[PDB]
């Protein structure tokens, strides 16, 4: 068996396989996150658009359990393992806690494996951050966020992806108690972030909401598209 | 031996996989494969480089797969890897059989296959399997399907797609003539051959270069069936007639 | 006794130019019935089945552990599988577990998919083969079929007689036996079809 | 040298490198020679004193490998002793598995394939060392091999290892050692290692001897310090 | 416990080089032929054989695998044997199992599949040789070459080694479907002749057939009779 | 002519050298100075400690190994550890097995043989750390040191770690008295011994000296702080 | 190509850009450091190994010194090239020829032995991590049916079964003797002088070993000096 | 490329020497020890306002007379701050008593070297841990604070800082330190140095303190209790 030391430092503390990692990640799609008020949203920019695609097999949101869900930016391939991986943990907690898991217990888990994946032998680390949504038993609201290096922290609202660092900075300005005050609100804000950086702005993204209690539901073409005009024609105006 | 590693399962400077990268040239030189789904069915035809010589022929085909009673795939790229692929595919399918007592529904075979693509990525420091494979299937969750995965492990599914040599020509043509919900067997079979047509720049297309199988559902049963040459000469014969009416 | 447990009869007879293979239909636990429709014969083919008999859940392990290796087999081959190469694959698979065996004693029926000439064999558990040219039994009343299938059987019989004949052996094997029948089915194999019955039997 | 990294390489020419400096290291010790005779074996070692707050006795390169056969070494000394465990072993396990005292020449092969094991891979390094193995038995009479890092072994009826090996074979060869005894030879053994002692370049080395023949009833021994200081007396004057 | 990391690896271009040269120590291996005849097939090779020293019967290039099946090669010869234990093991292990002579279609793939994992599994090279191999099953004959990247072909004919663009090209204009086996040994020997340089004797060429009555090796004396007429 | 054999342990170099081995003896080089010494009847450890800035603990040099033995260390101190617990082991081991002390040399073979293990497996290290074993046995008192090499040495008496040498000549002068000092007066040496290490500027100090005694009648004891201000005046200099 | 190299291919076992295994050239090569030659020869009566003997110095126990090696009673061997690699060999052929016979109750025939040790060597050509034995093995022995046997094998994993043989520094002009002899329709004395000839020596009795096996008497027997003297004075005397 | 036990000529293991770097791109945390407890104060380093700052946890609980301040590669810390916790509750198990601190230390601190791709068990650690500990707490020798690098030195210290700022931190620690200090001048001077070393202005959400005393059990700062001590500025 293969027991090349792959992550390993550089002079300067750095250790480069994560940074590469890193790398990856910012070339993935964008993805945006915002923790509402009772709501939480997740939205996330195309993959490619392509006609002959089909929908279904491409969404970059993905259930771990009944009242927790993630996005990713990154390699696709590897944040399949991760899902997979957090799916088989969350059964596990369930089935010796008989709750569910906190959606940081399960953020936990999540960056513990990616963190170990950049201090074992034979192997690279993980090419995906993600964002990690859901509720907690007495009704409060998450979004965590993980990435390769196994670092995770709690967000009000977070971007991952390429153009992080403006969707970033879109929404240091824009969150705020009025954003947040209804669900659509919440939904615009995401959608709104997106469009800033959007190539196409239309679909393009995939969009998820959860409510508490009531589980992941997917938006809908039609229904995002009523959104994207409501914010293209308000970004006309302006000039 | 750190001197003589490759190092095949690390990152470079830009977050990228080089060999999977170049495992994917090795397939984009080989024979053009492509794969269409209809409404009463799904296909695949293939160009074939065993194609001909003094060559024999004593299997059913040469790049087309029957990976259980509801499935198969084609492939481009590494010959003897795609063999070590689609003889996983059978275990996998068998597996999930003996266990369920039900097929392994399509994209689940997809996704188990994908999994050990990307561990040859992630960990054990060998290079990558060189293939890309599309399959064809029916299942009783979303009928006939046809998805595509590549050597990062990668998959999706399509209505219509291209691997192999002239991919990228292949998809515009199918991008323009493909009919989202309206597609027939028969309209998906005229549309290949002039999608073949045009990116086999070995010029004049004939029924020993190209390989068709097709998958359909008859009596509750799915039936897989790689077209005899006289069926493919039939329908070059039909394309051929069909390029005019286009002129005057 | 282990063979016991479950109870159950198989049997298969050759005839002229096809094969019969035929079961009890009770699945029960030492006295009592829990079913009457009990599964004991499956398709490994077009023309070839094989019949098991022994403990139920070895009948089911067994039955889908030899699918699962005949699928990879016919998948990587051209082609249909034989039936003498069946019942080494058969044998194969048994004599694996001989320390620890699978309590079923299969009967095999079929045809050769190429020539079509008829096929009987029976394996003990532990995967010893036996080819015969005429019937094969195993089961909880194995006397008693081997009196019935000796004293009835003749070489050369068309499907009708061959029906009557395999149906008498089990019907009458089995109303000597407490822990089977409950019904009795028989598949009848020719060149061209399969014939699929249940027969009027006694319900104690 | 070019191809010189891993003892699993070839040179162009067909050497091995890596062995080549192995036995470069077991040529810039001091030298250690065995002699054998009419009715036993002699070892000698030039035994370098490099710092005066070393005790007498320490580094020892004459070893008991069993109680019938002596080891003396040239080279990395952690390596010898390493070697001289390895030794032990096999003639421990020898007389486990077949009753009785491992013959010389059957150790002497079986370490010497071990050595040789440390020769073909990159996973390991050779031995920096040469050693020596010296026994008598009435059976067997006396017996010297020699075994150096690549792993060959011959027998021998003199033999030097170490910096001042080639002078110190041209003074074993002025000795009629087949008709010499124990008692005879160590004398002969110390006047060597004063004679290719260079006292210019490294002043300071304790002379070790070790013995075994008919006069030890086949046990490999220390030669008492009475005698040794009786033929360090000789070299010495002997020299002057 | 060995190198784990492959020896063969894409390059930029996506080709597997150590593949690549391994087909050319094939190329630069002696030539041998293959000709699947209507009722049989036949191998032929030339021996690279140097020195009357040689005794030229010590050891074959043209081996049994089974009573149905045999080989031959181009390129390195240790390989080659590698291969030849590999290949009848792999046949013993099928009968067991199935009590039938393994197919020669199967046969090759489950050698094909040993040399492909020569070409990924840890700290080894591709092996050197390209393989030729013959039978006879389900009434017909067979003839398979293996390359080592574990691909495989099923021929009529064929040539591998030195000059084998031509000695295709040469069969080409000359085999026909409907020839004999008798007649397709002759056409083989004249393949070898195409590229020689030596003088044939029936001591530097090696022939072998299979039938329906099974694979062997034809004699020298055979041979000899073969190379009247030649 | 160096750099490609420097990085592997199993390389050896051109001239018959193993550059990893002696790299690994420039940690023991850059450690602070300990010095070992016997007479008779006593074996002492005497070793500066350093403390990282003003409001450290001075580092630990001395560590008890069994009653018998006790072992002053330099360079890697995860490695000394390590080392130590191996030590440690193979005294319980033989108190388990026959029921009395260790003899100290065989201890020290052991080291040898375990120390040796990784100076030729490729990617394994040199041990980085050298030790002054101090002990008492059947034999009486002793003083080893060992080494990355993996070789060891017998001593009368020694000393190890940075500005050793001027140690090392202070015990060559005066070595031929150790033999038969009083217990007070050996430690003296060791300290006389120890000080030539110090910058001119510099003193020993109850903070900056750890000593180490195991004899006939003393089992082997570690005086730090306080404890060794008995020994230190003492004060012989000037 | 015509010796071109990429990457790794001069320093482990992987093809060059002809499809080459420079490391395998390199240890025919190793065979020749030695600076010594052996032939074979078989008749049908009897099979011969001759060898240089060397024994420059004398200090040397020349006993000790051989290049001959018995496998079995009924084998013989003489090994050319680097000496510890051959002895390796020889005693990986006595365990193969050992375990044959436990596991086959007949003794191992020569080409099967050489066969084996054949494959064993090739595994050394196409593994990375272990380089090929610098050395060339020539068996002899009587098979029943087929009378005497002199088999070759090499780094290489190259075997055969020969009329006669050699190996080491003259090999090529050893093959041309004895090509040009073999042309025609006393094998100790062909022998003898083939290796005479290419050497330009005439030998004393110390200065060759003789090794044979007989139809008559098939175990394997090394020539003493006076037998082989007793060759060299019946060729003297042509 | 070479691996990673590889010495240098001046006798250091690269990957401790490049470990040790590391923990200088880490944010500032101080300890203290005194008579009647030990602080440990940290620089949360806050890079978003939309960040949550109570989920960034630099100071944890090892047991409730142990707590532990790190600096460095902070995911690298869980598996050493776990192992200390599992050690603490080993002991308990085994000898019913408390660990000490010392021996706290000690057990993470011989997971430090243990990397390497030769002898290797699992996929074993590839390297070191890009992580400084201080571990303060209060057993039987009283309160107690304890230093732990990648080196797997460790050893006691009356005061220390770590990461970017411990250069000049340490010289105002040296300068404010006294041995008879109570604990609310140690929290006060704790916070008088984070506030000169750290880039963001000081404030009751960016940074985090906890204490231990021989009265009462390892205490996480709340919020207003930080205002509180922020006031004196
Ligand atoms: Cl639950
Ligand atoms: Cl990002
Ligand atoms: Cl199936
Ligand atoms: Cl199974
Ligand atoms: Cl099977
Ligand atoms: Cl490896
Ligand atoms: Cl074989
Ligand atoms: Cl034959
Ligand atoms: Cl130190
Ligand atoms: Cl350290
Ligand atoms: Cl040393
Ligand atoms: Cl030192
Ligand atoms: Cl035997
Ligand atoms: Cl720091
Ligand atoms: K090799
Ligand atoms: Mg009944
Ligand atoms: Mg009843």
């Amino acid at each position: 068996s293969y027991d090349r030391a792959i992550t390993v430092f550089s002079p300067d503390g750095h250790l480069f396989q994560v940074e590469y990692a890193q790398e990856a990640v910012k070339k993935g799609s964008t993805a945006v996150g915002v923790r509402g008020r009772d709501i939480v949203v997740l939205g996330v920019e195309k993959k490619s658009v392509a006609k002959l695609q089909d929908e279904r097999t491409v969404r970059k949101i993905c259930a771990l359990d009944d009242n927790v869900c993630m996005a990713f930016a990154g390699l696709t391939a590897d944040a399949r393992i991760v899902i997979n991986r957090a799916r088989v943990e969350c059964q596990s907690h369930r089935l010796t806690v008989e709750d569910p898991v906190t959606v940081e217990y399960i953020t936990r888990y999540i960056a513990s494996l990616k963190q170990r994946y950049t201090q074992s032998n034979g192997r690279r680390p993980f090419g995906i951050s993600a964002l990690i949504v859901g509720f907690d038993f007495d009704g409060t609201p998450r979004l965590y966020q993980t990435d390769p290096s196994g670092t995770y922290h709690a967000w009000k609202a977070n971007a991952i992806g390429r153009g992080a660092k403006s969707v970033r900075e879109f929404l240091e300005k824009n969150y705020t108690d009025e954003a947040i005050e209804t669900d659509d609100l919440t939904i615009k804000l995401v959608i709104k972030a997106l469009l800033e950086v959007v190539q196409s702005g239309g679909k393009n993204i995939e969009l998820a909401v959860m409510r508490r209690d009531q589980s992941l539901k997917i938006l809908n073409p039609e229904e995002i598209e009523k959104y994207v005009a409501e914010i293209e024609k308000e970004k006309e105006e302006n000039e | 031996s750190r001197r003589y590693d490759s190092r095949t399962t690390i990152f470079s400077p830009e977050g990228r996989l080089y060999q999977v990268e170049y495992a994917m040239e090795a397939i984009g030189h080989a024979g053009t494969c492509l794969g269409i789904l209809a409404n009463d069915g799904v296909l695949l035809a293939a160009e074939r480089r065993n194609i001909h010589k003094l060559l024999d022929e004593v299997f059913f085909s040469e790049k087309i797969y029957k990976l259980n009673e509801d499935m198969a795939c084609s492939v481009a790229g590494i010959t003897s890897d795609a063999n070590v692929l689609t003889n996983e595919l059978r275990l996998i399918a068998q597996r999930y059989l003996l266990q369920y007592q039900e097929p392994i529904p399509c994209e689940q075979l997809v996704t188990a296959l994908c999994d050990i693509k990307q561990a040859y990525t992630q960990f054990g420091g060998k290079r990558p399997f060189g293939v890309s494979l599309l399959y064809i299937g029916w299942d009783k969750h979303y009928g006939f399907q046809l998805y595509q995965s590549d050597p990062s492990g990668n998959y999706g599914g399509w209505k219509a797609t291209c691997i192999g040599n002239n991919s990228a020509a292949a998809v515009s043509m199918l991008k323009q003539d493909y009919k989202e919900g309206e597609m027939t067997l028969k309209s998906a079979l005229a549309l290949a051959i002039k999608v073949l047509n045009k990116t086999m720049d070995v010029s004049k297309l004939s029924a020993e270069k190209v390989e068709i199988a097709t998958l359909t559902r008859e009596n509750g049963k799915t039936v897989i069936r790689v077209l005899k040459q006289k069926e493919v000469e039939q329908l070059i014969k039909k394309h051929e007639e069909e390029e005019a009416k286009a002129e005057r | 006794s282990i063979m016991s447990y479950n109870g159950g009869a198989v049997m298969a007879m050759k005839g002229k130019n096809c094969v019969a293979i035929a079961a009890d239909r009770r699945f029960g636990i030492q006295a009592q019935m829990v079913t009457t429709d009990f599964q004991k014969i499956f398709p490994m083919g077009d023309r070839l089945y094989i019949g098991l008999a022994g403990l139920a859940t070895d009948v089911q392990t067994v039955a889908q552990r030899l699918k699962f290796r005949l699928n990879l087999y016919e998948l990587k081959e051209g082609r249909q599988i034989k039936p003498y190469t069946l019942m080494s694959m058969v044998a194969n698979l048994l004599y694996e577990k001989r320390f620890g065996p699978y309590y079923t004693e299969p009967v095999i029926a079929g045809l050769d998919p190429k020539t079509f000439k008829p096929f009987i064999c029976s394996l003990d558990l532990i995967g010893c083969p036996m080819v015969t040219d005429d019937f094969v039994v195993s089961g909880t009343c194995a006397e008693q079929m081997y009196g019935m299938c000796e004293s009835l059987w003749e070489p050369n019989m068309d499907p009708d007689h061959l029906f009557e004949t395999i149906s008498q052996a089990m019907l009458n094997a089995v109303d000597r036996d407490a822990v089977s029948g409950m019904g009795v089915i028989v598949h009848i194999i020719e060149k061209d079809k399969i014939t699929t019955r249940t027969l009027k039997a006694r319900m104690d | 040298t070019g191809y010189d990294l891993s003892a699993s390489t070839f040179s162009p020419d067909g050497r091995v490198f890596q062995v080549e400096y192995a036995m470069k290291a077991v040529e810039n010790s001091s030298t250690a020679i065995g002699i054998r005779c009419k009715d036993g074996v002699v070892f000698g070692v030039e035994k370098l004193v490099l710092s005066k707050l070393y005790e007498e006795g320490s580094n020892k390169r004459l070893f008991n490998v069993d109680r019938h056969v002596g080891m003396a070494v040239a080279g990395l000394l952690a390596d010898a002793r390493s070697l001289a465990d390895i030794a032990r072993e096999e003639a421990s396990n020898f007389r486990s598995n077949f009753g009785y005292n491992i013959p010389l020449k059957h150790l002497a092969d079986r370490v010497a394939m071990y050595v040789h094991a440390y020769t073909l891979y990159s996973a390991v390094r050779p031995f920096g060392c040469s050693f020596m193995l010296g026994s008598y038995s009435v059976n067997d009479g006396a017996q010297l091999y020699m075994i150096d890092p690549s792993g060959v072994s011959y027998g021998y009826w003199g033999c030097a290892i170490g910096k001042a090996r080639q002078a110190a074979k041209t003074e074993i060869e002025k000795l009629q050692m087949k008709e010499m005894t124990c008692r005879d030879i160590v004398k002969e053994v110390a006047k060597i290692i004063y004679i290719v002692h260079d006292e210019v370049k490294d002043k300071a080395f304790e002379l070790e001897l070790s013995w075994v023949g008919e006069l030890t009833n086949g046990r490999h021994e220390i030669v008492p310090k009475d005698i040794r200081e009786e033929a360090e007396k000789y070299a010495k004057e002997s020299l002057k | 416990r060995g190198y784990s990391f492959s020896l063969t690896t894409f390059s930029p271009s996506g080709k597997l080089v150590q593949i690549e040269y391994a087909l050319a120590a094939v190329a630069g291996g002696a030539p041998s032929v293959g000709i699947k005849a209507a009722n049989g097939v036949v191998l032929a090779t030339e021996k690279k054989q140097k020195s009357i020293l040689y005794d030229e019967r010590s050891v074959h290039k043209v081996e049994p695998i089974t009573k149905h099946i045999g080989l031959v090669y181009s390129g390195m010869g240790p390989d080659y044997r590698v291969l030849v234990h590999r290949a009848r093991k792999l046949a013993q292990q099928y009968y067991l199992v199935y009590q039938e002579p393994i197919p020669t279609a199967q046969l090759v793939q489950r050698v094909a599949s040993v040399m492909q994992e020569y070409t990924q599994s840890g700290g080894v090279r591709p092996f050197g040789v390209s393989l030729l191999i013959c039978g006879w099953n389900e009434g017909r004959p067979y003839l398979f070459q293996s390359d080592p990247s574990g691909a495989y072909f099923a021929w009529k004919a064929t040539a591998m080694g030195k000059n084998y663009v031509n000695g295709k090209t040469f069969l080409e204009k000359r085999y026909n479907e409907d020839l004999e086996l008798e007649d397709a040994i002759h056409t083989a020997i004249l393949t070898l002749k195409e590229s020689f340089e030596g003088q044939m004797t029936e001591d530097n060429i090696e022939v072998g057939i299979c039938n329906e009555a099974g694979f062997r090796r034809l004699t020298p004396t055979e041979v000899k009779d073969y190379l009247a007429a030649i | 002519f160096r750099n490609q054999y420097d990085n592997d342990v199993t390389v050896w170099s051109p001239q018959g050298r193993i550059h990893q081995i002696e790299y690994a003896m420039e940690a023991v080089k850059q450690g602070s100075a300990t010095v070992g010494l016997k007479s008779k009847t006593h074996a002492v450890l005497v070793a500066l400690k350093r403390a990282q800035s003003e409001l450290a603990a001075h580092q630990k040099k001395i560590l008890h190994v069994d009653n018998h033995i006790g072992i002053s260390i330099a360079g890697l101190t995860a490695d000394a550890r390590l080392l130590c617990n191996f030590m440690r082991q193979e005294c319980l081991d033989s108190r388990f097995v026959f029921d009395r002390p260790l003899p100290v040399s065989r201890l020290v073979s052991l080291i040898g043989s375990k120390t040796q293990i990784p100076t030729q497996r490729y990617g394994r290290r040199p041990y980085g750390v050298g030790l002054l074993i101090a002990g008492y046995d059947d034999m009486g008192p002793h003083i080893f040191q060992t080494c990355p090499s993996a070789n060891y040495f017998d001593c009368r008496a020694m000393s190890i770690g940075a500005r050793s040498q001027s140690a090392r000549t202070y015990l060559e002068r005066h070595m031929s008295e150790f033999m038969e000092c009083n217990l007070n007066e050996l430690v003296k040496h060791g300290l006389r011994a120890l000080r030539e290490t110090l910058p001119a500027e510099q003193d020993l100090t109850t903070k900056n000296v750890s000593i180490g005694i195991v004899g006939k009648d003393l089992e082997f004891t570690i005086y730090d702080d306080d404890d060794v201000s008995p020994f230190l005046e003492g004060l012989e200099e000037r | 190509s015509r010796g071109s190299s990429a990457g790794f291919d001069r320093h482990i076992t992987i093809f060059s850009p002809e499809g080459r295994l420079y490391q395998v050239e390199y240890a025919f090569k190793a065979i020749n450091q030695g600076g010594l030659t052996s032939v074979a020869v078989r008749g049908k009566d009897c099979a011969v190994i001759v060898t240089q003997k060397k024994v420059p110095d004398k200090l040397l126990d020349s006993s000790t010194v051989t290049h001959l090696f018995k496998i079995t009673e009924n084998i013989g061997c003489v090994m050319t090239g680097m000496t510890a690699d051959s002895r390796s060999q020889v005693q990986r052929a006595r365990y193969e020829a050992a375990n044959w016979k436990y596991k086959y109750g007949y003794e191992i025939p020569v080409d099967m032995l050489c066969k084996r040790i054949a494959d064993i060597s090739q595994v050394y050509t196409q593994n990375a991590e272990m380089r090929p034995l610098g050395c060339c093995m020539i068996l002899i022995g009587i098979d029943e049916e087929q009378g005497p046997q002199v088999y070759k094998c090499d780094p290489a994993g190259y075997y055969c079964g020969f009329k006669a043989t050699a190996a080491g520094v003259k090999q090529t002009e050893s093959t041309s003797f004895l090509e040009k002899k073999v042309k025609k329709k006393q094998t100790v004395e062909t022998a003898i002088t083939c290796l005479s000839t290419v050497l330009s020596i005439d030998f004393k009795p110390s200065e060759i070993e003789v090794g044979v096996v007989t139809v008559e008497n098939p175990k394997f027997r090394i020539l003493t000096e006076a037998e082989i003297d007793a060759h060299l004075v019946a060729l003297a005397e042509r | 490329d070479r691996g990673v036990n590889t010495f240098s000529p001046e006798g250091r293991l690269f990957q401790v020497e490049y470990a040790i770097e590391a923990i200088k791109l880490g944010s500032t945390a101080i300890g203290i020890q005194t008579s009647e407890g030990v602080c440990l104060a940290v620089e949360k380093r806050i890079t978003s306002p939309l960040m949550e700052p109570s989920s960034i946890e630099k100071i944890v609980e090892i047991d409730a007379h142990i707590g532990c301040a790190m600096s460095g590669l902070i995911a690298d810390a869980k598996t050493l701050i776990d192992k200390a916790r599992v050690e603490t509750q080993n002991h308990w198990f085994t000898y019913n008593e408390t660990m000490t601190v010392e021996s706290v230390t000690q057990a993470v601190s011989n997971l430090a070297l243990q990397f390497g791709e030769e002898d290797a068990d699992p996929g074993a650690m590839s390297r070191p841990f890009g992580v400084a500990l201080l571990f303060g707490g209060v057993d039987e020798k009283g309160p107690q604070l304890f230093h732990m690098d990648p080196s797997g030195t460790f050893v006691q210290c009356d005061a220390r800082a770590i990461g970017s700022a411990s250069e000049g931190a340490q010289s105002s620690l040296q300068e404010v330190y006294h041995k008879s200090m109570t604990l609310k001048e140690a929290i006060k001077s704790s916070l008088i140095i984070l506030k000169q070393v750290m880039e963001e202005k000081l404030n009751a959400t960016n940074i985090e303190l906890a204490t231990v005393q021989p009265g009462q059990n390892f205490h996480m700062f709340t919020k207003e209790e930080l205002e509180e001590v922020i006031k004196d500025i």
